[PDB]
RNA sequence: GUGGAGCCGCCGCAGGUGCAGAUCUUGGUGGUAGUAGCAAAUAUUCAAACGAGAACUUUGAAGGCCGAAGUGGAGAAGGG
RNA sequence: GACCUGGGUAUAGGGGCGAAAGACUAAUCGAACCAUCUAGUAGCUGGUUCCCUCCGAAGUUUCCCUCAGGAUAGCUGGCG
RNA sequence: GGCGACGUCGGCUACCCACCCGACCCGUCUUGAAACACGGACCAAGGAGUCUAACACGUGCGCGAGUCGGGGGCUCGCACGAAAGCCGCCGUGGCGCAAUGAAGGUGAAGGCCGGCGCGCUCGCCGGCCGAGGUGGGAUCCCGAGGCCUCUCCAGUCCGCCGAGGGGCACCACCGGCCCGUCUCGCCCGCCGCGCCGGGGAGGUGGAGCACGAGCGCACGUGUUAGGACCCGAAAGAUGGU
RNA sequence: CGCGACCUCAGAUCAGACGUGGCGACCCGCUGAAUUUAAGCAUAUUAGUCAGCGGAGGAAAAGAAACUAACCAGGAUUCCCUCAGUAACGGCGAGUGAACAGGGAAGAGCCCAGCGCCGAAUCCCCGCCCCGCGGGGCGCGGGACAUGUGGCGUACGGAAGACCCGCUCCCCGGCGCCGCUCGUGGGGGGCCCAAGUCCUUCUGAUCGAGGCCCAGCCCGUGGACGGUGUGAGGCCGGUAGCGGCCCCCGGCGCGCGCCCGGGUCUUCCCGGAGUCGGGUUGCUUGGGAAUGCAGCCCAAAGCGGGUGGUAAACUCCAUCUAAGGCUAAAUACCGGCACGAGACCGAUAGUCAACAAGUACCGUAAGGGAAAGUUGAAAAGAACUUUGAAGAGAGAGUUCAAGAGGGCGUGAAACCGUUAAGAGGUAAACGGGUGGGGUCCGCGCAGUCCGCCCGGAGGAUUCAACCCGGCGGCGGGUCCGGCCGUGUCGGCGGCCCGGCGGAUCUUUCCCGCCCCCGGGGUCGGCGGGGGACCGUCCCCCGGACCGGCGACCGGCCGCCGC
């Protein structure tokens, strides 16, 4: 509420005849007549610091930060774990980079498009899609948003031939161009690793992109990739090796409880 | 998928049209499909309803292998009558009650100059569409 | 209400500033409106140029700026008479004009004579008819393209001395030095006062 | 047990986010209570009718009152 | 009779009008009413909505048109 | 080890009652409330520490002597796109890396050796280096000596190691250095010998140096300005009936 | 004394045109307070803002320097980013507070008076016809303007005129159209894919299940809405450089109208007055010894005048030409017509108004101003019979449901009625403590232990052991293939058919030039191109070391099902 939640003419009584100081409408006649005006606490009234239009909606993450977290999502849709337990079904796909040909850009017709996502055993999750066409819980249904649908995959590509007019008409999936992505694709409500169907010309211009560690990015023109924190990141097999149990002491194992 | 920005996806409005709509824009939303065995015949799908047009009533309360013509079209309340099904008040006196008519099959349709034409175009403007795989 | 360590503040709000806000939640939608000003303008024109006329080269006025180099606003109007155009076809072939500019060195004319009758060179104008008064042939074989992009010969271009690699002499490592600027000081605010005891020295007659 | 069409858990995010009070605000309901009250200017009574139903209506007979600066007969203004 | 009364007209807020009481000016007058600036300011009263666990005080110094308040230190907590 | 059903056995909830003991009515100001201090008939719903800017500090993340695209530009005529992506001869610019002074202006390195001009408290020269020293200072290194089925022959080791060395961060001090003034003082330099520049040694003033730590973003707390936690006047002003 | 001009002024229901009111969010001009802040209050703050008044527009205003600058000079206005919360102002308190640089959006410049020349070469009107739409043009004759100055050329970057030289002969409107149109200009109407197929549930399906080796069907069409409840396929519609139509939109091409520009030298012309400035007074601004603007008075000048931020005098230098005018763009929008979307509100919320809301109602008037959404899928709204004057009951009926009955979804709490159970002298209620009673709950009813192993008792099936066959897996292993890390280089291997980068290099390399006398001296280079060296990345063979989450080969041990 802006301002206006006062085009109602009042004043308080301004004596102690029997009531409350609030304000009170004028005239007579209605039932508006001697009735509470503004202030929060009235029928009718205006609210406490009525809502701004200039709340600071809009928020700035500086672009090493983009970068950051643009790199750790691509870089947890490689792992098994952290792709199956986000809770796509890629139980009987095979290899985790799935990366397809080139030739699945010319692709314009949908007939096309399943018997693709059937072929690679990776159907068996837009089949998971359809148990998620449900309605919305609480009050987005006169909000007009109603059909809760859990995303599927994604296909990330580059040069479209006719790539996007084949996929956007099965429900629950994405398409991303390569080199314009989004971590709002591509970690979606914050749990990281989407899956993912590559192209091969896709796949091999991440390498221009963002780089290895080697070279500086061509693309990004200049970045380098983030560097890692750790070396060895297995601790088991850390310390399981002759070098550390050389130096400890000893297990310690006995209880000694409380003798009466 | 809506593309078009010119046109809306909200359900205050869309109803909005719906029941404030005009009268020629009311016939439009009233039809009923065509039956299999004619759907051959003149290979178009759906035609808006008519005074004439012989119907068996398919789904809701009274079901299936009932053909009888129509009598009166309430546009007002979206609503067909057929003169078959009827249902008696407490007077005894019987009246008709009324269906929507998306859940109704014409078993054959009434002709004159209006219905070559339009049965002409319906038909014509569904096979453009066929030459467009070349 | 002032309380322990911190900052005296003069925050200007005690005048009424709740009604001359201006929320810039169409600056998106002023750019994609004004990038359809320039594409049905890029197009809407010709394979004339877009990004503008040719501008001139300027340097900066302050001694922050002067060592730096600006695009400016039109050729002065003797670079027009220096590479021999007229000053009234110099806007329809394409080449922005000043009017009110002066020129007072070389040093910075020639830059923009040079450029100047360089465009002209660079440049191809369609015939009516070709019948060509002052054209060639078809302009390059159907001019290879259409249209450039900000700027038509990149306005900017800073460009820098080398100096390569030198060897100190004697004098050079001996004399242009911190006196070298103090006396510099001394004199040039000391010019006057020292000529108006070389006013007395006459009337010692 | 009613109800008749939508709802919840979990990881995160964002709030006009939690009521015993402000002679709070709107709305509702008791206790008081079948209580206080229906007391300015004298006054009604009998029979008949219409009626499902009469102290209060109509009709009669009697008793009365205002009493010509009217508790009468007519207008202005206002009421429509 | 310096009498009472109907309608017409005139005089409007620091102004009308007064045989004078600060009376009267639409139940409002030692300054009318309506709307906005305005949600005007308040060292002043009234209120300030869930649970557990840990720690847990102060009414004194100095100065102020200060004595119903604030600053400063004191005392407290959280972070290390 | 013992006892026992077709109505019995256990068990309580926001259940009733009886009894004993305990028990003044709740919010609020207040040194003091059950108050003969105020508000409160009952019930439902509404109903009060917000947002923006600025700062300060703590924490979290990215980059790091740098950081920041917030503004424009680029991408096809895309719903979710008012998003996201990129620019870098788009770094202009902010804040930081350089302080002091009123201002003209000026603007942060000493150490060790040797040789010397009366080595004369003044001073001149090359060389090696290079952030000065004192006392504490976690940690790390050397570590005499000891410690295993018999005494002599040796190995990586381990554990206890007396003393000693190098010494992070920091804390106190002494010195140095930069700038502002003040006392004393002699010398040098020449785009040209002057009410010209430069320097010295002491003592003070400075938000300085002494191998830099900042910017951006997000969150919390606090303070201010905005109607500013909600409610409240007697007024005041314009413009009207 | 009449007559005739011309100047002043009037008259007309004369002929023909205009203007007046509305709105007001945005824009332009005036006028313009007080609350508040300062813990008081006068200056200051609030703020040159609200109110008041007058104007127009789809934008307006502003604008082509009487500018910023003080150096290697920038060059209309407007807008955004900074400069900046700085300079400055202020009971130097609270507070207020710019601009120039710089970067981008946008980019468009011109005319007139005058000075001087052209025989008024100019405009208006009336009438007739040239001849044409939906109307106006250039013809021709009348009348008026106008010499107190119309039109052409001209505008301060100069311009004219006289040459002289070498070029060149145009544009623009309408007219008819074809050929187009970037989302393929705009509007309008009208159409464009696929299951109601089997079974099942229901008041009703849009439910749950199902569909051969193509996964039942369509997908550029799984947005959405209504349908008797949850729909890609039942229907409007969505997608699509999908379609067919109807009108309108800019730019080929004949008839018209307009119609010598440029440079060089020589002469000539060259500018806005009760204004600038100055004084005094008020308002205002950051403007401080007066920034703006106004009143009043005195009132200019031509090598002049204005400005250059501390008043005055002198001198020097810079820059612009004031007192006349026009102008699209970038830009502001909370009223208007349409729209689209929303991490919003969900009927005491959202605007006051989801409904017959600025309505009912009050006030003489200015003005103040509410309440109030929901039966069902369908009215199928209770026919008919009984009682009563009727209200209202009882039956019957409709509906899955009247336990949905014409403010009818759900129907809470207070409260009241009634039934039952309980108890009742210190008003009731409460906390601690058991006891009594009642409701329901389980175990379940002297009828509950549950699995593990062993020994007896009978009962019915076939492993396992080994061995063969068997495909798979674990753990080693000559790492033989392949492998990859890091340093050593070499083939300079692709450098002259390599990647990016480099204020590393080269005045015998290649263009446009200055310095010096038609040339040259590198004689110093400058604007610019290669090719040499490094710094990092690409194969070869060669080396190391691990064969490591980098995997397979065979052979071995020891598992595993069939
Ligand atoms: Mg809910
Ligand atoms: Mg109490
Ligand atoms: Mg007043
Ligand atoms: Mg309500
Ligand atoms: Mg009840």
């Amino acid at each position: 509420s802006e301002l206006a939640g006062h085009q109602t003419s009042a004043e308080s009584w301004g004596t102690g005849r029997a009531v409350a100081r609030i304000p009170r409408v004028r005239g007579g006649g209605t039932h508006r007549s001697g009735q509470g005006a503004f202030g929060n606490m009235c029928r009718g009234g205006r609210m406490f610091a009525p809502t701004k239009t200039w709340r600071r909606w809009h928020r700035r993450v500086n672009t090493t930060q983009k970068r950051y977290a643009i790199c750790s999502a691509l870089a947890a849709s490689a792992l098994p774990a952290l792709v199956m337990s986000k809770g796509h079904r890629i139980e009987e796909v095979p290899e985790l980079p799935l990366v397809v040909e080139d030739k699945v850009e010319g692709y314009k017709k949908t007939k096309e498009a399943v018997l693709l996502l059937k072929k690679l055993k990776a159907w068996n999750d837009i089949k998971k899609v359809y148990a998620s066409q449900r309605m919305r819980a609480g009050k987005g249904k006169m909000r007009n948003r109603r059909r809760i649908q859990r995303r599927g995959p994604c296909i990330i590509y580059n040069e479209d031939n006719g790539i996007i007019k084949a996929f956007r008409n099965i429900p629950g999936i994405t398409l991303l161009n390569v080199s314009k992505l989004n971590i709002l694709k591509l970690a979606p409500g914050g749990h990281v690793g989407r899956f993912c169907i590559w192209t091969e010309s896709a796949f091999r211009k991440l390498d221009e992109l963002y780089g290895t560690w080697r070279k500086a990015a061509s693309l990004k023109s200049n970045y380098n990739l983030p560097m890692h924190k750790m070396i060895n990141t297995d601790l088991s097999r850390i310390l399981k090796s002759p070098e550390i149990q050389r130096a400890l002491r000893a297990p310690r194992k006995k209880i000694h409880r409380r003798v009466l | 998928m809506k593309f078009n920005p010119f046109v809306t996806s909200d359900r205050s409005k869309n109803r909005k049209r719906h029941f404030n709509a005009p009268s020629h824009i009311r016939r439009k939303i009233m039809s009923s499909p065509l039956s299999k065995e004619l759907r051959q015949k003149y290979n178009v799908r759906s035609m808006p309803i008519r005074k004439d047009d012989e119907v068996q009533v398919v789904r809701g309360h009274y079901k299936g292998q009932q053909i009888g013509k129509v009598v009166q079209v309430y546009r007002k309340k979206y609503v067909i009558y057929i003169e078959r099904v009827q249902r008696e008040k407490a007077n005894g006196t019987t009246v008709h009650v009324g269906i929507h008519p998306s859940k109704v099959v014409i078993t054959r349709l009434k002709l004159d100059k209006d219905r070559k034409k339009i049965l002409e175009r319906k038909a014509k403007s569904r096979q453009v569409g066929k030459e467009k795989g070349k | 209400a002032p309380s322990r360590n911190g900052m005296v503040l003069k925050p200007h709000f005690h005048k009424d500033w709740q009604r001359r806000v201006a929320t810039w939640f169409n600056q998106p939608a002023r750019k994609i409106r004004r990038r359809k000003a320039r594409q049905a303008k890029a197009r809407r024109i010709a394979p004339r140029p877009a990004s503008g006329p040719i501008r001139p080269i300027v340097r900066c006025p302050t001694v922050r700026y002067h060592t730096k180099v600006r695009a400016g606003r039109g050729f002065s109007l003797e670079e027009l008479r220096v590479a021999g155009i007229h000053k009234k076809v110099a806007r329809t072939i394409g080449i922005s004009v000043d009017p009110r500019r002066r020129n007072k060195s070389t040093e910075s004319l020639q830059a923009n004579v040079q450029r100047l009758k360089e465009y002209r060179s660079k440049l191809i104008l369609f015939p009516r008819k070709p019948s060509a008064p002052k054209k060639g042939d078809s302009s390059a074989e159907e001019l290879k393209l259409a249209t450039q992009l900000t700027g038509p010969v990149m306005p900017v271009r800073n460009v820098y001395k080398k100096e390569k690699a030198r060897v100190i002499t004697e004098e050079e490592k001996n004399f242009k030095a911190f006196a070298s600027l103090r006396m510099a000081r001394a004199n040039a605010r000391l010019f006057g006062i020292r000529a108006k005891r070389a006013k007395e020295a006459a009337e010692q007659d």
